[PDB]
C-alpha cells in the first residue's frame, strides 16, 4: 500500500524565504488592485460640495449659500469648488480645511454686532445673487458717505457655548491708496484681535494685483478658535470685513477630495480621488494617499500567499 | 516531496489519500482527517491575514491646492518611509507564511506516513519510496481497516513474519 | 514503557499564526498596562516648575523668581504654570519650550545695556512683588517725563561664550494709540534686530484687547539664538522691552508635562502625564505620547506570549 | 500531541517524564535533560523579548497649550502610522513566537521518543500510541538503566527476539 | 557505516530567536560599515557649487556667475558656499533649497521689465566684479538724482511657458530712515505682489544691523512659483530689488551636502556628508541622514547572518 | 547535533558525507546532492536578503544651516521612530533567519539519515548514535552502491537476517 498527496497540472508560483518561483497547488492575492470608480456613500450623511469651496461654507459666497449649516459624516471637495467670490484667500487655509473636514458640519450663530457711525452694506458684482451682493456670513464695513473718516472701533464677542467657536474676519486690500481713502479715509489703518490664546493685529496694504473676476482688490481672510467663555475683541479703524455669524463644529466626519460620482449602492471606508477601495486584503497598490480605514499601501503590485501544498506533478 | 518522488494528479477527492493494489483490485481514497487538518490550518492563516483595521487616517495633503513646499516635503518623506516599512513587512510576511505553509503540508504528510507505519508493526516493511510492503495478501476489508485505523497489529502477525 | 509530557487542568489561551485560542501550559504578558501614578524621579535632578511657566524662567515673572537659573535632569511642567504676569505671549513658543526642556537648565549673564536719554523703570500691578514690579530679566524702556519723544537707539550685544546665547526681547502693544504716545511718543515705531542667522524687525500695534488681569495691553515676546562670537543689534525707537540678561543652556535634560506628584522612591525612564511606566515588557498600552525610554505603544491591550508547551489534558 | 492522545496531569516534577509498568510496580519520573533544554530555549526567547531600549524620545506635542493645527495634524498622522506599525509588529511577533514554541516542544518530545526507540534496537517494538512493547520483563534496575541511557542493546536481545 | 556533517575548528557566533552566541560554520555581515570618503559621481552630470550658494544661482552673486543656468543630475552644496554678496537672506529659504536640489538645473528667461522715471543701476562694493557691481539676475531700483521721490509703480509678468516659473524679488532695508529717504524718498513704502496662488505685500524697515562685509543694510529675498499662463504683478514705491530674469526648472536631480572630493571613478546612489555608501547589504550603520537609494539605517553596528550549519566540533 | 554527538572536522570536501569502515579499508566521501540542496537554500536566503531598493529619499534637513527648531524636532522625532522600526526589523530578521537556517541544516541531515535507513530495510540495524550496523561484511563496491542509492535491498537480505 502507498500513501501520498494530491497534485495539479498547472499550479501557481509563489515566493518564500528560500526561493522565488515555487509552484504550489493554490494561492490567493494579498495586495488589492481592484478599484471602484465611485464614492461609495451607502449609509453615510454625504455632502458633495461641488462648486462650493470648503472654506466658503464659513464665509458664504453665492456658491455656498446652501452649505452654510451643512451636516455630514462624509465631506467631498471638488476641483471646481471655490472659497471666494471676491478675490482673496485664507491665512492658515489648510489647517482650517483639515479642521472642517472632521467637524461633522457647522452650526452658525449670530454674533450680534451692531454699528453706529459707519456704513455696513458693501457689495460687489463678483458675489452675484439677485444683483450685486457679498459674503452671506460677513459684512463689508465702509465709511458713511463721500469718503470721510472711519472712527476707531472696538467690538467684543464672548463665546457662551461649551464648544470652541470659529471666528473669521477679513482685511480689505484695495487696488490703490486712493481707493483705500475713498472707502475708509486716509491714514494708517490697524486691525487688532485678541483673546486668551490669540494675539495678532493686521495692517492693510493697497496696491495693484492681477484682475481676478475683473477685480484688482484682494480680501485676506483670518480665523481664530475661541474657547468656551473666552472673549475676543477687534479694534479696527478701516479696511475691515466684519464677521456677522460665528461657527461651531457639529461633531465628527471625514473629508476627501475626489472627481468621481457618489454611489449610495456600495459601502466603503477607504477613499481616494479615483474612487473607493473595498477589500479585505491587508495591502493595496492603488493609492498611497488613500484615507479612511484602508489596507496599508505597498509598492508591490502583487504578493501571492500560498493556500495549498507544494505542487509536484508527474 | 521527500520519498514520494511525485504527486497524484488523479486524486481529486482530497489532499492526502491512499492507493492500494492487492489481488482484489485497485483503490484510491482520500484521508479526510489529515486533509481537514491542513485545510483548517491554512484557513486559520487566511483568517489572521485577511484583516480589517479600525484605524482611520485623515488627509494631511491637498491634491487641488498644494500645501507649503517644506511641510509637503516632510509629509512626502514620512509617507515614503512608512510605505517602505509596509512593503518590507508585506514581502517578508508573504515569504515566511509561504515557507511555513509548505513545511506544514510536508510535515502532515510525514506524520501520516509514520502513523500508518506504526499501525503495521512487523507485518510490513518500508520499501523506501513512501510505500509499504505487506508480506501477506491483505484484502479490501483489511484495507478499509487500515484506513480507519482498526487493523489488528497481531492478528495478522505470525503469517507475515513467516514471509 | 511509555514516555510523554506534562499537562495542567487549566491553562492559558494564546494566539498563533494558525489559530486564535490555543491552550498552553504557561504564558506571560508582553503588553504593559500597570501604571505608577507618580513621577518617579529617584536619582535625577528634578525641577517641578509648579506655578512658573517654562518660558517664564527666561523672562522672570514673580512666579519664576526662584527658577531664573535652575539646573535639572528632569523638567516638569504643570497645568497651573504661567509664562507671564503682564498679559502677553511668545512667538515660536513651542520651539523655545522644546529647546528649554532638553537644556539641562539655564545660566544667566548680564548683557550690560546702559541707557541715556530715556526712562528704564516701567512696572505694573500684575507683576506683584513688594509693590508693583516687572519681569526680573527684562526692562521696560519708556520716555523721560510727561510723554515726550523716544530717540532712535541702537544697542549691540556680542556673545563672548562658546555656546549659543538665548536672546529675548519684547514689543509692547498698548490699549490705544494715545497710550502709545504717552509712553513713547507719537509717530511710527520700529524695532529692528539682526545677527548672522537673523534678520527681522517688528512694528508695534496699539488697540483694545480683552482684559487679562484687568489689563488690555499685550507684550509680544521674541527670541533668537546667537552663535559664539556672533553679534546681535537692536535699533528701536519705542514700544520696546529690553533684555537685561541673556541665557545659556547648561547641558542636557528631559521635559515632561504631568499632574501627579514627584516620588524619589521609584526610578523610571518612561513618563507620561499620568505617571511613570516601569516595565521590562517590549510594548505598552497606556499612553501613546509617553516620552523618555519607553516600550513601544500598541493598540492591543494584551498579547500573551507562550512560555509553556501545548496543553492537552485527559 | 501526536500519538500521545493526551498529557499527564499528574506529572508535576517536570515537562517530560517516564511512566513504566512492569511486574515490580509503578513509576513516573521526569527527564531533566530534555525539560531543561526546552526550558532553556523558552528562557532564551524571554531574554530576547524582555528588552529595554536606550533610545530616548522627547515631547513634540503639548497637552496644556495645543500647538499649531497643521503641524499637530502632521504629528498625529505620523504617530498613528508608527502606532499601526508597532501594533502589527507586536501581533505578528507574538503569533510567530507562539507557533515556534509549540512546534519546539513537540519536536523535543518526538526526538526524545526516537532516542528511546534507538536505545531498544530489536528488544522492543512500537505500539503506535507513544508506548514501547518490551518482549521480556524488564525490572526496575533495567528501567533506571533505560532512563539514564545505559541499557545494553544486546545483553537482553536473544531472549526478547525469541518472544 | 556512519553518516554525518562537516565542522570547523573556529566558527562564527551569531544570534537567533533562542540564544545569543551560537557557533556556526560560516556567517556574513548584513549591516554595512565600510564608507568611501568620496562623492562617487561616475556617469552623472555633477555640479559642485563650491563657493556659490544654491539659492545664489537664482539671484547671481559674483561667486555664482558661472552657475546661473547650470544643469545637473547631482547637485553638491559646500560649507563655504554663500547665497549673497550684499548681506541678506531668503524667506522660506529651505523650501526653495529643496525645490532647487531636485530641479535638474535652472533655465533663465528675461522678464522684460522696462523703467521710466527712476534709476536702475544700484551697485555696491560687496558684490565685486570688475569694480562695484550687484546681483546679476536682479536690478537695484533707486530714485533719479539727489534723493527725490519714487513714483508708485506697477509691473506685470505673465508666464508664457508650460512649467512653473520661479520669481524672486527683494526688499531693501537700509541702515537708517535717512538712507532710506536718500535712496527712495520719505514716506511709508509698500511692495505688493499678487497672482492666483499668492497674495502678500511687504513693508521695508530701516535700522542699524551688525556689519557683515562692512555693511549694515540687509536685503530680504522673497520668491513665488507662478503657474503657466498665470500672471504676477508688483506694485512698489521704493526699497525694491526688481527681478530681471525668471527661472524655470530643467527636470530632475538630487541634492546633497558634503565636504569630500568628487570621484568619477566610482558609482554610487547613496550619499552622505562623509562620502558614498556602496553596498548590497540591506542595512547600514554609517549615517542616518544618508540620501538617495540607501540601505536602511539601523543602530546596531553588526548583525551576523548564518550562511552555514551549526558548528559542533570534537 | 542530535545523535551525532559531534561533527567531522576532517570532512573538507562537502557539508554532508559518509565514513565507512569495513574489512577492505577506510572511506570518507561527501554527499553532493544534499550539500548542494542546503547550499542552494542558503544561497536563496542570501539572494532575497542582499537586496537593492529603488526608492530615492531626499534631504529634508540641513547640516550647514539648521532649519526651524520645531520642524527640526518633528523631523528628528520621525527619523528616530523609523530608525527604531528598522533596527527592530533587522534584529528580528537576522535572528529568525538564523534559527531557520540551523533547523534547515539539521532537517537535511535527519532526512538523509532516514533515507539511508530506508535503503537498508532489514539487512542493517540502527546503533543509536547516527551509525548503521550491517550484519554482513559489505565491500567497497557495495559501499559505492550504498552512496549512489543502488544497493539492492533483497539481494543481501537472507545472509544478514541469519546474522
Ligand atoms: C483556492 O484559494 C481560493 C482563495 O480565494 C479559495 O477561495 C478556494 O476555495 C481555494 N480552493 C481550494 C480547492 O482550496
Ligand atoms: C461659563 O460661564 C458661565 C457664566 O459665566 C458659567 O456659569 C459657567 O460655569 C462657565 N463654564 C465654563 C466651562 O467656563
Ligand atoms: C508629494 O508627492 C505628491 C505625489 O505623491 C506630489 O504631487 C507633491 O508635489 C509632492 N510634494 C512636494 C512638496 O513636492
Ligand atoms: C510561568 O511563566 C511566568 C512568567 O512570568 C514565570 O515567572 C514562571 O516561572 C513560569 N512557570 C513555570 C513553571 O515555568
Ligand atoms: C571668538 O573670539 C575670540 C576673540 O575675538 C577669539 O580669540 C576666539 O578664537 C573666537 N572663537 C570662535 C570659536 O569664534
Ligand atoms: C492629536 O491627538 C491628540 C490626542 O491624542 C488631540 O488631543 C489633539 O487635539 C490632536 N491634534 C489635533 C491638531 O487635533
Ligand atoms: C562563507 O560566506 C561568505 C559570505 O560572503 C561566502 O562568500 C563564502 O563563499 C562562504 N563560504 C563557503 C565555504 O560557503
Ligand atoms: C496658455 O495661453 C495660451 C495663449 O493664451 C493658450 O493658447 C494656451 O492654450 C494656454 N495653455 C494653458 C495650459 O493654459
Ligand atoms: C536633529 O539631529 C541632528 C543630529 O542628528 C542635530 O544636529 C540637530 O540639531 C537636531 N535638530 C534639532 C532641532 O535639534
Amino acid at each position: 500500500i502507498c500513501l501520498g498527496h494530491h497534485a495539479v497540472s498547472n499550479g501557481t508560483k509563489v515566493n518564500t524565504l528560500t526561493e522565488r518561483g515555487v509552484e504550489v497547488v493554490n494561492a490567493t492575492e494579498t495586495v488589492e488592485r481592484t478599484n471602484i470608480p465611485r464614492i461609495c456613500s451607502k449609509g453615510k450623511r454625504t455632502v458633495d460640495l461641488g462648486q462650493c469651496g470648503l472654506l466658503g461654507t464659513i464665509t458664504g459666497p453665492p456658491q455656498c449659500d446652501q452649505f452654510l449649516e451643512f451636516s455630514a459624516d462624509l465631506i467631498i471637495e471638488r476641483r471646481e469648488g471655490s472659497d471666494v467670490c471676491y478675490p482673496g484667500k485664507f491665512v492658515n487655509e489648510e489647517a482650517l480645511r483639515q479642521i472642517l473636514r472632521e467637524s461633522g458640519g457647522i452650526d452658525k450663530e449670530a454674533m450680534g454686532f451692531t454699528y453706529s457711525g459707519i456704513r455696513t452694506n458693501g457689495a460687489t458684482s463678483a458675489c452675484r445673487r439677485s444683483g450685486s451682493s457679498f459674503y452671506a456670513e460677513m459684512k463689508w464695513l465702509l465709511s458713511n458717505t463721500d469718503n470721510a473718516a472711519f472712527p476707531q472701533m472696538t467690538k467684543s464677542y464672548k463665546n457662551t457655548r461649551k464648544s470652541p467657536a470659529l471666528i473669521v474676519w477679513g482685511i480689505h486690500h484695495s487696488g490703490s491708496t486712493a481707493e483705500q481713502t475713498k472707502l475708509y479715509g486716509s491714514g494708517n489703518k490697524l486691525v487688532t484681535v485678541g483673546s486668551s490664546n490669540y494675539q495678532q493685529s493686521f495692517v492693510p496694504s493697497p496696491g495693484a494685483r492681477p484682475q481676478v473676476n475683473g477685480l484688482s482688490g484682494r480680501i485676506d481672510f483670518h480665523w481664530l478658535m475661541l474657547n468656551p467663555n473666552d472673549t475676543v475683541t477687534f479694534s479696527f479703524n478701516g479696511a475691515f470685513i466684519a464677521p456677522d455669524r460665528a461657527s461651531f463644529l457639529r461633531g465628527k466626519s471625514m473629508g476627501i477630495q475626489s472627481g468621481v460620482q457618489v454611489d449610495a449602492n456600495c459601502e466603503g471606508d477607504c477613499y481616494h480621488s479615483g474612487g473607493t477601495i473595498i477589500s479585505n486584503l491587508p495591502f493595496q497598490n492603488i493609492d498611497s494617499r488613500a484615507v479612511g480605514k484602508c489596507p496599508r499601501y505597498v509598492k508591490q503590485r502583487s504578493l501571492l500567499l500560498a493556500t495549498g501544498m507544494k505542487n509536484v506533478p508527474e | 516531496a521527500g520519498f514520494i518522488e511525485n504527486g497524484w494528479e488523479g486524486l481529486i477527492d482530497g489532499w492526502y489519500g491512499f492507493r492500494h493494489q492487492n489481488a482484489q483490485g485497485e483503490g484510491t481514497a482520500a484521508d479526510y482527517k489529515s486533509t481537514q487538518s491542513a485545510i483548517d490550518q491554512i484557513t486559520g492563516k487566511l483568517n489572521r491575514l485577511i484583516e480589517k483595521t479600525n484605524q482611520q487616517f485623515e488627509l494631511i495633503d491637498n491634491e487641488f491646492n498644494e500645501v507649503e513646499k517644506q511641510i509637503g516635503n516632510v509629509i512626502n518623506w514620512t509617507r515614503d518611509s512608512i510605505t517602505e516599512v509596509w512593503s518590507y513587512n508585506a514581502e517578508l510576511l508573504v515569504a515566511m507564511e509561504n515557507q511555513h505553509t509548505i513545511d506544514l503540508a510536508d510535515s502532515e504528510m510525514d506524520k501520516l506516513y509514520e502513523r500508518v507505519k506504526r499501525q503495521l508493526r512487523e507485518n510490513a516493511e518500508e520499501d523506501g519510496t513512501g510505500c509499504f510492503e505487506i508480506f501477506h495478501k491483505c484484502d479490501d476489508d483489511c484495507m478499509a481497516s487500515i484506513r480507519n485505523n482498526t487493523y489488528d497489529h497481531s492478528k495478522y502477525r505470525e503469517e507475515a513474519m513467516q514471509n
